[PDB]
Formats: C-alpha cells, structure tokens, sequence
RNA sequence: GGGGAGGUUUGGCACCUCGAUGUCGGCUCGUCGCAUCCUGGGGCUGAAGAAGGUCCCAAGGGUUGGGCUGUUCGCCCAUUAAAGCGGCACGCGAGCUGGGUUCAGAACGUCGUGAGACAGUUCGGUCUCUAUCCGCCACGGGCGCAGGAGGCUUGAGGGGGGCUCUUCCUAGUACGAGAGGACCGGAAGGGACGCACCUCUGGUUUCCCAGCUGUCCCUCCAGGGGCAUAAGCUGGGUAGCCAUGUGCGGAAGGGAUAACCGCUGAAAGCAUCUAAGCGGGAAGCCCGCCCCAAGAUGAGGCCUCCCACGGCGUCAAGCCGGUAAGGACCCGGGAAGACUACCCGGUGGAUGGGCCGGGGGUGUAAGCGCCGCGAGGCGUUGAGCCGACCGGUCCCAAUCGUCCGAGGUCU
RNA sequence: ACCGGAGCGCUGUCUCGGCGAGGGACCCGGUGAAAUUGAACUGGCCGUGAAGAUGCGGCCUACCCGUGGCAGGACGAAAAGA
RNA sequence: GUGCAAGAGCACUCAGGCGCGCGGGAGAACCCUCGCCAAGGAACUCUGCAAGUUGGCCCCGUAACUUCGGGAGAAGGGGUGC
RNA sequence: CAGUGGAGGCCCGAACCGGUGGGGGAUGCAAACCCCUCGGAUGAGCUGGGGCUAGGAGUGAAAAGCUAACCGAGCCCGGAGA
RNA sequence: GGUGAAAAGAACCCCGGGAGGGGAGUGAAAUAGAGCCUGAAACCGUGGGCUUACAAGCAGUCACGGCCCCGCAAGGGGUUGU
C-alpha cells in the first residue's frame, strides 16, 4: 500500500502524442518517514510521513524530541499512509511510475453555509406563477401525523464543502524527479496550496 | 446542443427545409444531442413535391450545431446553425447530393456517404 | 459562498466610490483622520495609489489624480509638497493606528489615518 | 515551493516558437493535423481571427470562415502539436480585442470594418525581405 | 400573532437557562510603557501616545 | 362451488375531533411495502437457436419527454432495460400553488306562479412577515474521560454508494431445411445520476478597460468628474463562484445465502438433495470502497515534552499565590466562516496594505507633431489604464504585554 | 385591462440552473414589541389507551447549555364551524 | 434653464429645499428588488402568469371584411448621428 | 374635385379620475397600502364651495351597493336585568 | 383618598450636569422621606446551605443513604442520590 503526501500547486493541460491530457500538479517534495507502526506495539501497520520543512521556531513544541528521535529535520505536518513500510530513509516520487493509477484524497472547497439548491442539487421551486417565497426553498420535509418526525439525515440546508474527500483510479501522467512534481488527470479536490495524500489505487 | 423542440436545417436535397426535434434517440432519456447523434423529429416545412412532405415524422442525424464539440485535441468547432440530414432507418442519408459543412465526428460513426458526398467536413 | 476573492465595503457602487474620495479629500487636507477601522483600512490603500502616483510628475498623472480629488489647488499641494517628501521611499505612504475609544451610541471602533513621517 | 506559477512553466516545454504573431482582426490560415482514416492530413483552415484569449500555455485563438455557403468557427490552442503551418494571409486593423460582432454582418459590411493595418504590413515586407539580405550575403 | 406562536410560557428555569452565555467578557487591557495607565492591546490611548 | 389473505376501491357503523382535524390535482421533498416494471439468480415449457410463456427468489437500484385534460385516470405521440403497483391524514397548503371544488356577482339549459334551486354547465372571486417545545439540518459554549501537555492514529458504531444500454472479437461456429442465430469468455463506446474540479468550452464577473447619448459641473479649448438604478448605456473580461465544461466512481475479489442444481446416504435390502456430513448457487446479505466516528461516560491506543510542597489543612479529601510542558488573550489576515469555531501568521515577521516584476484584461492614453476648410485620420504606441491571480520588497500595519496553566487519590 | 383556440416574434416560463448588485436577514452598540401561554423536568419504535401519546407499558437511543437554518409533530395559533 | 417633433413628458439642473431622527460592521443560506447568461426557445404551466421582444419621429407600403367612418399604428420595411 | 375649414360620449399621451394583471405588503408605511403594467382622459368628464333627501327610510347606470372603517335594514338612548 | 402629634418636608458637607444617593439633623417611629400609614401574592434580584452535566418526565410519593442545620440525649428540619 504505497503512499505519499503533497499539495495542490495548480493545474493545466498537456498533449500526449497528439491528444490533450488535462492535468493537475501535485508536490511530493521528499517526505521523511517520521514514525512507523508495528503491531508488535501499535496494533497495526502504517508509516507517518512528515512534510514541508520548518524553522525550529514554531517547532518549540515537544515535537522536537520526536524528530530528534527519528533524526528528522523538524517539518510542519505529518500523516499516516496505511501499511506503507518502505525502507530506512525517505520517499520521493520515484514511488509512482508514469501511467500507474492513483487514489487521491483531499479536503474540499468550503462553500460556507450553503443552500439546499446548492448542497443537494435540489429543485426548489418555480421562478414563476405564484408563491414568490420559495424559489430556492426545500419544499416539504415530512408527512402528516405518522410518523410525525423527520428522517435523521433529511437533506437540508447546512455546510457544503470543507469535508474529507477522495477521488480515485487516476492516471499519473508524468513524474518529475528532477524537481518532485506529480502529473495526474486533473480533477482533484481542494484549492491550490492545498494538502493532499496520494496512494496506489484500488483496481485489483 | 439540440434538444426536443429545436429547429434543425436540412443539409441535403431531401425535401424538408426545416424540422423540429421530437426526441433524442441517444440514451433512454438523454438531455440533448450533437453532430453524429440521431433524433426522431418532425418536418415543419418542405419544398413542393419533395421526397419528404411536411408533418413527416422523420429520423435525422445532426451534421452541424450551434454548440461547439470538444476535440480530444483540445480544439473545438461550432457552426452558425443546427442542421440535419434525414436518413433511411439503416441510418442511410435519404437525400442525394448533401450540402453544407459537417463535423469530423461523423467519420467515426459509420456515416460515410454523408461526408463522402458532403463538401467540406471541418 | 462569497469573498473567496478579496475586498470589502458597505454602501452601493457610486456611494462608496465617492466615500473613498470624500475621505481622500479630507485626508489630503488634515493629514490626520479618525474614522472607523474599516473605512480607515480602506482609505489606507486608496490614497497610497495617488501619493505614489504623485511621486510621478508628468501632467498626465496629475490629471489622473485630479480625477479622484477635484480641487486643482489640492493636487498642487500634492505634487508641490507631499510626494516630494516621499522620495527615497517606495510605497507605504500611510499609517493606520487604531484608537481605543469607541463612539457612544453604536459602539463603533475607531482609529487614525496618518501620512507617515 | 515559493513559486506556485513557475512550477507549471517547468511543465512548459511543450511550447512552440516558430509560430508568427497574429493579433485578432486579420485573416490567417492554419494547416491542421487530422486523421483521414489512419493517415495524417494538413487541413488548410483559412479564416478571420475572431478571438484570442491568452494564458502562456493553453491560450486559444478562434478563426472563422464561410465554407460553402455556411459559416464556421474552429478553435485552436496556441501550443497544440497539431498545427504544422499557420501562414497568416493579411494583417487587419481590428480596433477591438474580442470581435464577436462580425457574426451578424460577415459580408460587404466587414470589408469596411477591417481594412488592414497598412502599418504592420510595412514591418513585414521590410523585416522579411530585409532579413533575407542578412541571411543570403 | 400570525401562525407560529409559543405553546407554553417559558419556565423561568428554562429562561434563566437560555441565558447561560449572556455574560460579557470584560475588556482585555495591559499596562503601557509611557504611563502607568491601562490600555487595550494594539490601541493608542490618552495620557500617553507613541513613537512615530 | 368453496376457503382466505390484504385494508389501495364503493360502502356500513357514527368512536375521537364542529370554543375548527383546510377537501381534489399539480410542484417540491420524499419514505416505506412487495403482491417485481426493469436489471441479477432459478423450475418448468406445447423451451431447436433467437425470442417469448408461466411459477419462484429477490427491493439494491432504476422506473422517460411531450400532445389533451383542473384533473388522479386514461388516449395518443417519440422513445425505453423499464416506462411497476400501494402505503404514508388518498404523505406533504405554520412548504408552494389555487386550475378544480363549497360563499357574495353573472348567465345558459332546467324545476319552480314565485323568491330561489340544480354531484348540471359557464366567467370572476383576499391561502396570515416573526417557530416557544419535539423532531431535523448545520455550528458552538460547559463539563467530562482520576497527573498536565503537543502531535498522530485504532474504528466499536453509523452513513454514503449500489443503475443500466449498444456495439465489435470469440463465430457467423453449436443450433436450424433456411430465415434466424447463441451459451461462454473477452474488448471498446453511451445515457442517466453522484463526487469533486476550473485546465480547455462556457456563464457571471458592481467600476477591470474602452465606446456613447443627455446634462450639470471643474476651467474657455483639449482633458475630466456627477447623474441618468440601488451599474446611465453598449462592446469586452482574470481571479473567484460556476455547468453545458474536465477527471472519478457504481467495481474486482473473499465469505454467508435466496429460489434452485448436486455428492455420499439411512430410516424403508430399492430409491431419496438430508434426517448425520459435504459441495455449487443473486445486482440481494456481510466485508470490501468512500465519509462520519472514543460524550465507543465501555470516553481507547501510539511517539514525544514537563515534573514533588512554595503556604494554611496534623489525621480526610482539600484549600492559596507562583510556576513546568504548553495553552489562551489580542492583533494581522485565509479558497474558513452567519456568529463562533477551524487554519497560517505576529518584527526571529512577508500576515495583510503599499510598491515593483511577471500574468491577465482592455485595444494604440495624455501630450505634441504631420494632413484635411472640417468631422477626423496617421505617428510617436500593443500605448496609457491595468481588482482578486503568480512571486518578490519591511515602506505601513500584527509594537509592548496580560491572564491561564503540573505539584501528580487509593489497592 | 371580458372569456376561448392557434401561429410569428422573444424571452430564465422551462430543460437547469449559475454568477453578480443592492434591502433585510446574520455579528456588535442604543431601543425594544406580539399573538400565545394549565403546569413542565416536553426523545425513537411497537404496542396501548375515547380509536392519531414526550406524559401509560415494553423496548431503543440519549452528557449539560445554546446559535443560524428547515417546517413533520405538539390533532400547532387565530375565529365558542360559515 | 438645456436636449428629445411637441409637452405640466423625460433626463440633468436653477433659485429654493432636502439626505426621509438608530448607527457600526460582516458579505452564509433564505426573502425581497435588480442586472446577465452558454444551447434550446412555451418543452413551463390551468393559461406565454410573469418577464421579454416592440417602441420616437419621417418615409415607403398595408389584406380580409366594411355601417364605406373604418379595419390603420393592419401587416412588413427603410431612415435617423456627425 | 381640390382647397379652406375644425366637428367627434373620435384617436395617442401628462395633469386629473380610475383600479386591470402580477409581484410585495398581511402583529403592514397602511383596519386597503406600495411598485411594474393597465383603463377613461372635451365627457354620461373631474373637482372646490354652498345646499336638499335617512331607518322599512333615503340614494342607487342595480351590488342588495351606500347611508361616518362589518348595512338582507344605520347609530345612540330607552322598554331591558327582552 | 392616607407622611406626621406637629413640616419639625431633611441646613451644611460628600459623589453626581441632573436624577439620585452617603453621613449629619428633625421625629417616639424615616424599613412614617413625600403618591410617603399598614405593605400581602404574583413577579424580578443578591448572599448562603443542600443539589445536578449516562440522565427518560403530571415532577409528586414511600424507603434508605450522604451533606447542612437546631438539640445533653432520643429526636426535628432543609436538601436529594438510589
């Protein structure tokens, strides 16, 4: 279960042979295996990658013992790829040959406290012949007496975005060891300058 | 993008000179159609003693359109009118000499005679 | 959800546009000005443009700054005093110190708009 | 990391150079690579440029002609490996960036709205035939 | 008056209950260098001033 | 001719409700049921193949756009895998409509001397800004989790998802007299819906750029500003937010099964899918996927950092000021956001504002010169203007500081 | 400005919605109402009960307190049923 | 007062008089009012309800029918600035 | 026939008089309002002022409309503590 | 409708622009201070004792326990966890 972290630098498009491949750009600047997880004394297996260098100024936290324990320059962020044990060093982009397909998680664009019409592509009402106080309204929510309650999780107006999301089976288009960049297929959640993990895919 | 109600032309010496869409053959419930897609449609005008008459419920393939297709090569293409050629159910174009620009797509959809006969597939 | 961009204001288009101008005029007359944190923070930017514009000379820039302010005699005060004192200083032609007294009867926060010296 | 933009210009190597300058409002053709079955063409697409929109890479102009009675508008990325030539065919005084209006009067009304910049032409015939003498002798 | 209205007087205990977070957090201040007087943080206040 | 089941139909009884339980139909939002419209799995067949008939299993998902009609219904039209049926106060009027219907006007046929009347028709006809409680969708504050901290996680338990067409190879082979035409496995496309994305396409883009009328105005010419909407008007538009635009997903596979097909095999010298034992078998069930998640009061785990009393309480838990890790305050701000919360940052600083460069948008500014009686035109000019985007620069602004926070019960 | 049927033009009526502007909404300061209200310490289901229960029974899920929203229920309010 | 065929119309503006006796910010849903929109163009819906198109003037030209007035601004179309 | 001529419960459109359609408003700005649209606009026109007609009575281009903000019979007092 | 036996109606000082209080003083009484005798209930507050953040409700009631409280003692009250 390979796995590497990065960010969302931005996206454009390329041309493969003669056809156009709309790509997005991920950044796997060398990642330090910060701590691992042996069932021997953890309960499972997983390697926590750290990311993005950091001046020992905000590192004043007891994390410094933690890095100095793993002989790791003090990063700014770190998470766990599941059951991904490489070797005693650090993971580049060398992990993903061009062509390989990747699963790509990420946190979505926060669309404030959004409306039903937005959240759940609801229908709301007619811009036209009556009511003119429901044109983006939800409609009815329940029934008469029985039941007399509302279904736990009835699609209603709330927050839309800022949630964990994954998008999968993506063709890694190119990989730039020379400067640690990752080409994919374009559609990847989160804004630019956005943190995102990427791992080998679920196909078999 | 042609949808049920849309006024198409007639890229050929078929008889009809203007048809409205009736249903998009595409899916079981596709929203629209485009060049290379077929639709059941109604004839809303025709030259006298034409092979087709008015009111004729026809099957017609789209040759041109007012919403650009996207070429896998990042390019595009869009004409000034929504057009059609009427077709015998084997999907064979009913007119003899077709005329009016058409879309490179048709060449990948089994419709040779339309583009063979056609003047400029663009 | 809005703001993903970047800017602020309350008032309609042509009001606020005047607002910044009726503040510029005062700013560029009294030198110190004391409104509300927001207006202040906005005045900030606005005038900085003009000042930096008046750091340039040619009659075109003048007419361009004369396009916001209106008194042709005020603009003279600009190209004939202010900016000349802002040579060897690239940008940052203003300062917004926030005061610690609110307005009575609307608890409005206050501040200062100073031509930095 | 400090260069969110320069990272995609690291990608930028799929970018052309030989292609001529061609601001919007002059007739220019562009030989295009297409597939007639399983071979390759050079489809001569000749028309007036109706809109260029810029973006370094993936920046697109859009030409426009009148193929057999009816009008058309193909799109063209400025950096697509599917463009052999692109011989412009006459500069044109435009006076506006996005000239969509020509849609509703392509005819002997256009021929009076886009004369020709007898200005850029000067540069051409000069620079061209004059750079020759510096490349011949 | 129209449509929605209270079905029950609010039990005092529930009123005084809804008040929970009414209380107002007193202003944050700090001594200043200039004078021995009290100021809000990041604010220029009388009996003192600043420097440029 | 008999026996039921259901409680969708027309009724029956008049039990709750007449100090009020708003009736039809549609829109929105659905949810549930299986007696299944489709897709998956079977038995039989009067099943060659293809196709279809009937019974069985099976709600997981799906169940079209119009013509008419107030309609539900149905008829028709073009499709479709299918265009399912019912429950939910015939779901849903403190959600919307108000066509229908049950008001006052009006007329028609009609009964009535009549005034009027008609489950007969026709035109018109006032649906109430403010949610207490429950329920619901979101967000917090307090406390809790028997040292106090920062970071990363286990996933009990939930939710989401689940669809499906066409075409080419295998093969024109089994099949069939032929027409027709497969199992099976394999491969490429498409609809619809979902999730995210802004690169392309395409919308907005509110003062980004220019063009224009009228007017009043600064200052007379040129140059400009106000107003014409809360943009005067038209052409055009980055970022952002966006769909028609781009990527992805529905799986694979493991296991337990439904109907069903079977091995061995008694009771019962045979036989039997069964009573012992075993194997195969659905889009359904359980994992799998995605998201939620230790208020999982059963409050978890992992790594790292701080670490005795400093004073009253003898005995008891406690109580007081200072502290450690660190947290908070405040300020500067964010693709975070109603508030709050969340996140980066705070002079060790690029955090906004400014300035510059680049991008991009507008499309040759102003001024001056040349030509024309002139409106103009040409150049100097891709000029001048130039939000958001991509970077840099300490000029301006987050200066200074306050508070809080371990002393670690017992077996 | 009667009621009905159709055709052209044109359109956010619709497919299908999107973005934007302003006034509210929302947060702070001043001001500060209302119908209603037996009392409340007011959850889910299947029952049950005058036959449509937060209040009975069994079972289930639920830490305390709120803020912005929805309108299914409290046979919600209103008017001693037209 | 100026401009538009005219005007007590409209737009701006004289003299004159006002900024409507709560303000500050934030820029969620949702309501109002408003601007725009890809392709389609009544598929919406009880009904093109609404909105939108069209509009001013001068000119060309104008059907049925007709009570010989009308129908007429039928319809369609051209010009407008400097 | 042309000219002159300037009739009309004629025509477009302000004032003025209306209130058609839709939207808002619904403890409203308002116990009938606001905006967009719409109708007449030399007549059976609109309107100021002074005057007369009223309770089974008046007025009524007729709705049973109006008669001091609810008129199939006003309001107040009274029989009346029907 | 109500001070008081009598205005003896609070000099002066203090904070405060005022209102209004704090001392001093009048009076037997000022918690008789001026809409003021008496001062009830709802209702609003401040301090203290008990009590509550895994808990399901017509709120009460039996039972026991803890805490707090008057009492030599036995006991009585307040609260309320199960």
């Amino acid at each position: 279960m390979k796995g590497i972290l990065g960010v969302k630098v931005g996206m454009t498009r390329i041309f493969r042979d003669d056809r156009a491949v709309p790509v997005t750009v991920i950044l796997a600047g060398p990642c330090p295996v910060v701590q691992r997880r042996t069932p021997e004394k953890d309960g499972y297996t997983a390697v926590q990658l750290g990311f993005l260098p950091q001046n020992p100024k905000r590192v004043n936290r007891p994390l410094k013992g933690h890095f100095a324990k793993a002989g790791v320059e003090p990063v700014r962020i770190l998470r766990e790829i599941r059951d991904f044990n490489p070797e005693g060093d650090t993971v580049t982009v060398e992990i993903f040959k061009p062509g390989e397909r990747v699963d790509v998680t990420g946190t979505s664009k926060g669309r404030g406290f959004a409306g039903v019409m937005k959240r759940w592509n609801f229908a709301g009402g007619p811009d036209s012949h009556g009511a003119h106080k429901i044109h983006r309204h939800p409609g009815s929510i329940g029934n008469r007496k029985t039941p007399g309650r509302v279904y736990k999780g009835k699609k209603m107006a709330g927050h839309y975005g800022a949630e964990r999301v994954t998008v999968m089976n993506l063709e890694v288009v190119d990989v730039i060891p020379e400067e640690n960049l990752l080409l994919v297929k374009g559609a990847v959640p989160g804004p630019n300058g956005g943190l995102v993990i990427v791992r080998e895919t679920k196909k078999a | 993008m042609i949808q049920p109600q849309t006024y198409l032309e007639v890229a050929d010496n078929t008889g009809a000179r203007k048809i409205m869409c009736i249903r998009v053959l595409k899916g079981s419930n596709a929203k629209y159609a485009t060049v290379g897609d077929v639709i059941v449609a109604s004839v809303k005008e025709a030259i006298p003693r034409g092979a087709v008459k008015e009111g004729d419920v026809v099957k017609a393939v789209v040759v041109r359109t007012k919403k650009e297709v996207k070429r896998p090569d990042g390019s595009a293409i869009r004409f000034d009118d929504n057009a059609a050629v009427i077709i015998n159910n084997q999907l064979e174009p009913r007119g003899t000499r077709v005329f009016g620009p058409v879309a490179r797509e048709l060449r990948e959809k089994g419709f040779m005679k339309i583009v063979s006969l056609a003047p400029e597939v663009l | 959800r809005h703001l993903k961009s970047g800017r602020k204001l309350n008032r309609h288009s042509s009001h606020r546009l005047a607002l910044y101008r009726n503040q510029a005029k005062s700013l560029l007359t009294h030198g110190r000005i004391t409104t509300t944190v927001p207006k202040a923070k906005e005045l900030r930017g606005f005038v900085d443009h003009l000042i930096h514009l008046a750091k340039r000379g040619d009659l075109h820039a003048r007419r361009l700054v004369l396009r916001d302010l209106q008194d042709v005699k005020l603009v003279r005060k600009l190209f004939d005093e202010i900016a000349p004192r802002y040579r060897d200083r690239q940008g940052g032609y203003t300062r917004v110190l926030k005061l610690a007294e609110r307005r009575r009867g609307d608890g409005a926060p206050l501040a200062l708009v100073e031509l930095v010296e | 990391m400090n260069r969110g933009a320069l990272i995609k210009l690291v990608e930028s190597r799929y970018v052309r150079t030989d292609l001529p300058e061609f601001r919007p409002g002059d007739t220019v053709r562009v030989s295009y690579k297409v597939k007639e079955g399983n071979r390759t063409r050079i489809q001569d697409f000749e028309g007036i440029v109706i809109r260029i929109r810029r973006n370094g890479f993936n920046t697109t102009f859009t030409v426009r002609k009148v193929s057999y009675g009816v009008g058309v508008e193909r799109i063209f990325p400025l950096h697509s490996p599917l463009i052999q030539k692109i011989d412009i065919v006459q500069r044109g005084r435009a006076r506006r960036a996005k000239l969509y209006f020509i849609r509703n009067l392509s005819d002997r009304e256009i021929r009076r709205k886009l004369r020709a910049d007898r200005k850029r032409i000067d540069k051409d015939r000069a620079a061209e035939r004059a750079a020759k003498e510096e490349v011949q002798k | 008056a129209k449509h929605p209205v209270p079905k029950k007087k609010t039990s005092k205990a529930r009123r005084d209950a809804r008040r929970s977070h009414h209380a107002l957090t007193p202003p944050i201040l700090v001594p200043c260098p200039e004078c021995k007087a009290m100021k809000p943080p990041h604010t220029v206040c009388p009996e003192c001033g600043y420097y440029a």
